[PDB]
RNA sequence: GAGCUGUACGUAAGCGUUGAUCCAGAGAUUUCCGAAUGGGGGAACCCACUAUCUUUAGUCGGAUAGUAUCCUUACGUGAAUACAUAGCGUGAGGAAGGCAGACCCAGGGAACUGAAACAUCUAAGUACCUGGAGGAAGAGAAAGAAAAAUCGAUUUCCUGAGUAGCGGCGAGCGAAACGGAAAGAGCCCAAACCAAGAAGCUUGCUUCUUGGGGUUGUAGGACACUCUAUACGGAGUUACAAAAGAAAGUUAUAAAUGAAGCGGUCUGGAAAGGCCCGCCAAAGACGGUAACAGCCCGGUAGUUGAAAUGGCUUUCCCUCCAGAGUGGAUCCUGAGUACGACGGAACACGUGAAAUUCCGUCGGAAUCCGGGAGGACCAUCUCCCAAGGCUAAAUACUCCCUAGUGACCGAUAGUGAACCAGUACCGUGAGGGAAAGGUGAAAAGCACCCCGGAAGGGGAGUGAAACAGUUCCUGAAACCGUGUGCCUA
RNA sequence: GUAUGAGUAGCGAAAGAAGGGUGAGAAUCCCUUCCACCGAAUAUCUAAGGUUUCCUGAGGAAGGCUCGUCCGCUCAGGGUUAGUCGGGACCUAAGCCGAGGCCGAUAGGCGUAGGCGAUGGACAACAGGUAGAGAUUCCUGUACCAGUGCUAAUUGUUUAAC
RNA sequence: UAGGAAGAGUAGUACUGCCCGUACCGCAAACCGACACAGGUAGAUGAGGAGAGAAUCCUAAGGUGAGCGAGAGAACUCUCGU
């Protein structure tokens, strides 16, 4: 996976395409990821210990990684990421010449 | 032979409980340990002086979950009472 | 793991004595229900065996 | 086991024509003798054919 | 290089950039049964002995190591029996069992069937049982093939050819050599002779061991002399003798890097699709992504990379080595064998005019002025030296691993088995042996209200779709119903 | 897979009645009284065999030839205590295995020493208590068998107790 | 008896004694018969009146009321009584 924990994102397909957020959970085992304000869904769900109350529940779901695109972190556009040797240790290097 | 090896768990219920202020001890031992072995484990772990040990052997239940039907554990379960002048143990 | 290696293969044993008397508390423990840190248990015994290959090694 | 010990002859195996070819199956055996001689560097009882004692061996 | 504690949701408790989970090489641990091997046994169980250590005041208990049988070989004891042998004990090597339902060598070896019946014959040396292996096995360096001339170990393929032959001359069985190819490779003993030991002393001899010599058909060798070489040169663990060690390279077992469109717009739940524009290409293989993607993702072409272990190839190291001529006086060249009679078998070849090869039983040669074969046999000629052994490649098969392919199947098909399948179930047992795939892109798997004990419904909500609601894509026919237009006692 | 026969045959020997209770629901479950049946058994133990069917708290889809609030059914927790009882560490019968051994195309067959093998021989514990589930086992009282150490006297020591 | 022998019994005391089975059914709805099946299943105990009796009828201790019912009282079929 091209993109990890923490990083800024910009959707590129779907019923949510064109906007922006960040990832706050990476499934690698099923190439999913969970980004916030993106692809809310409404859970029926039960009165239990968690949430007494019940009711609807307003939360994110998972969509696919390749409908992610890791925005330029200097410029602020959407790229393909490449990879280079800085100091001992692999950097993530963009196709604008970034980081 | 590493007496915390062969004596395993206490056995917590209502039929334990009621005996254990007899000074009566419940403990799940190995499928394999004879009734004199168990009381010297005892002695050297606890610190007690034991008197009787009494031993019985459990077959395994079969329980199933749907289409997987398999058997329960097998159990060695031993009733340890120790000397009128000795001290107990706690369990809890 | 390395922590070990420096130890003269005498008081080694007397860690793997201590390690054992703490495993057999913890499943007392949690038989009779008064464990909460249950994660504990497959630690101590990875640290055990741990110990008892350091020892098999020593002497090849 | 019932074979020479010098050459090795034992039981073969053919057919038994009759008149009008009529085949069957048979055997045929080895003049097989129990005689005493130096096996190794002791006498014993073994099997010898008739034709190993035809000229030059130990007893009978 | 950022998540992880499997399928498996879940709660709980935790671990991770001081680098976890994961992937590859090398190690450590490895309960009990099973050849099962200390004795026994109804499988995973029972009971021991001998030494050392250990706890108890002592019995009781624990840990460690050894203890099966047979073959070979050393040492010690040791009966009838005097020497001695058998037997007994101890030590050191080896074996035992499995399987890949395949391939192949040997021992034993059917019947149904065909002959329009059946007995010789066929099926067929097949099925099967037993033994032995090997990665291949078997065969293999002419006592050969053949004919007016020659070839030069074996094996496999194409032809010869359904020919010559065999055959109640019926049904049927059925070659080989020459010719053309793949692959190619040759060697080691026994015996004369020489040197040393001990022995029967078969007593001035022979007879065993050890080493050297030498292995062939124009005969060769021993034996004699002319020459050289004792490492000048040569060979090697696939035969030719055998066992180790290094250096280099390559390869197999994890991986790294890797170009170009978030292009605009239309429909749509969603664009990879339509229309209008760009680019990359040693990369337009394949798969995924909310519908059909070279330019979104894993990747692909190309270029790189191995700490560790294995394979392969060279080199070094190591080891081991005589080969030519001439005379051949005299000696050697595989004995109860080669053959022959009798009884069988294998040869395409069924006893036939029956050569060739093998087995059982009897008889039984010559040995270089010698012996065998050329389809009975004799004479002449031609070819060749049996009764000892070893040998790679070309050939057969696939339980497996890696990379791919298909005018191969698509859930009654394809493996019996796409799913916890040799399972459930059946049988005392050997053994026989199934059925069973699909919600959705994403659980967003129906909060809340109403009838009901519940199941199940009617709304509401999610969803593009709920007539997709947990046999859930599509949903035919038989079959069971409700309503009605025309007819019917 | 689904029909016709068809709401048809059958529902597997036998005496039940009423009153209370529980429950959404009762001929069928629980309690009470009366009646009836077996009684050299339809009673009490105990081998073989079965293998959790045993007990408690919940359950009512399927199983029960009807119903079910119930069950030998479903779910979750429990429950089997031995020096003296039956069997091993004791013994052997029929039979089986069998070092060497005899026999035999292979495979193997037979068999000596030796050993396994009860349905038989020998061998030390009785009476009560136990309100969810074990009792010659646990508990109470009184015993017996084999062995060990610690004390106190006794005796014997290589013509030699034992 | 052959053998082994410097320790031996005696009395009192305290201690030691291993493994396997143990639940429940067991003329039965839990075993063998495909079934909650009118069949089959070794042994010990097995009371009273009348009686020779373990026959026969009625009962004791103990155990059961049998896993479809109610109501009518036809032909015919089965098992019984005159
Ligand atoms: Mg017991
Ligand atoms: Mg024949
Ligand atoms: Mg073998
Ligand atoms: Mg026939
Ligand atoms: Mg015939
Ligand atoms: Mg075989
Ligand atoms: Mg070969
Ligand atoms: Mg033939
Ligand atoms: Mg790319
Ligand atoms: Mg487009
Ligand atoms: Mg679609
Ligand atoms: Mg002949
Ligand atoms: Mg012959
Ligand atoms: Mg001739
Ligand atoms: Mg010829
Ligand atoms: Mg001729
Ligand atoms: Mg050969
Ligand atoms: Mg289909
Ligand atoms: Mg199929
Ligand atoms: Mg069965
Ligand atoms: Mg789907
Ligand atoms: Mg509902
Ligand atoms: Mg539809
Ligand atoms: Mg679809
Ligand atoms: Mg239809
Ligand atoms: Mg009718
Ligand atoms: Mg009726
Ligand atoms: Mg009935
Ligand atoms: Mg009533
Ligand atoms: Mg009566
Ligand atoms: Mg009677
Ligand atoms: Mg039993
Ligand atoms: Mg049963
Ligand atoms: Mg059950
Ligand atoms: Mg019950
Ligand atoms: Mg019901
Ligand atoms: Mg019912
Ligand atoms: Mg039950
Ligand atoms: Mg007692
Ligand atoms: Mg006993
Ligand atoms: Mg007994
Ligand atoms: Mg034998
Ligand atoms: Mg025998
Ligand atoms: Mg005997
Ligand atoms: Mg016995
Ligand atoms: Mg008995
Ligand atoms: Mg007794
Ligand atoms: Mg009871
Ligand atoms: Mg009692
Ligand atoms: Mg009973
Ligand atoms: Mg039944
Ligand atoms: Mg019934
Ligand atoms: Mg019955
Ligand atoms: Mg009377
Ligand atoms: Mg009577
Ligand atoms: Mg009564
Ligand atoms: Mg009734």
């Amino acid at each position: 996976m091209h993109v990890k924990k923490g990083d800024k994102v910009k959707v590129i397909t779907g019923k949510d395409k064109g906007k922006s957020g960040k990832v706050l959970a990476a499934f690698p085992k099923k190439d999913r990821v969970l980004i916030e304000g993106i692809n809310m869904v409404k859970k029926h769900t039960k009165p239990s210990n968690i949430n007494p109350q019940g009711g609807i529940l307003n939360v994110e779901a998972p969509i696919h990684v390749s409908n992610v695109m890791l925005i330029d972190p200097k410029t602020g556009e959407p790229t393909r990421v490449g990879y280079e040797v800085k100091g001992d240790k692999k950097v993530r290097v963009a196709k604008k010449s970034g980081e | 032979m590493d007496a915390r090896d062969i004596i395993k768990r206490p056995v917590v219920t209502e039929e334990s409980t009621s005996i254990l202020d007899d000074k009566k001890y419940t403990f799940e031992v190995d499928t394999r340990a004879t009734k004199t072995q168990v009381k010297y484990a005892i002695e050297e772990i606890f610190d007690v002086k034991v008197a009787k040990v009494n031993v019985m052997n459990y077959k395994g239940k079969l329980k199933r979950m749907g289409r997987y039907a398999g058997y329960t554990n097998k159990r060695r379960k031993a009733i340890v009472t120790v000397t009128a002048d000795s001290k107990e143990i706690q369990f809890f | 793991a390395n922590d070990i290696r420096d130890l003269s293969t005498t008081e080694i044993q007397d860690q793997e004595k201590a390690l054992k008397e703490e495993l057999f508390n913890l499943r007392f423990q949690l038989a009779t229900g008064q464990l909460e840190n249950t994660a504990r248990i497959r630690e101590v015994r990875k640290a055990i065996a741990r110990m008892k290959t350091i020892v098999r090694e020593r002497e090849l | 086991a019932k074979e020479c010990v010098i050459t090795g002859r034992k039981s073969r195996s053919g057919n038994k024509r009759s008149h009008a070819m009529n085949s069957s199956k048979r055997t045929w055996k080895a003049n097989l003798q129990k005689v005493r001689i130096l096996v190794n560097g002791k006498p014993k009882k073994v099997w010898v054919s008739a034709r190993a004692l035809k000229s030059g061996k130990v007893e009978r």
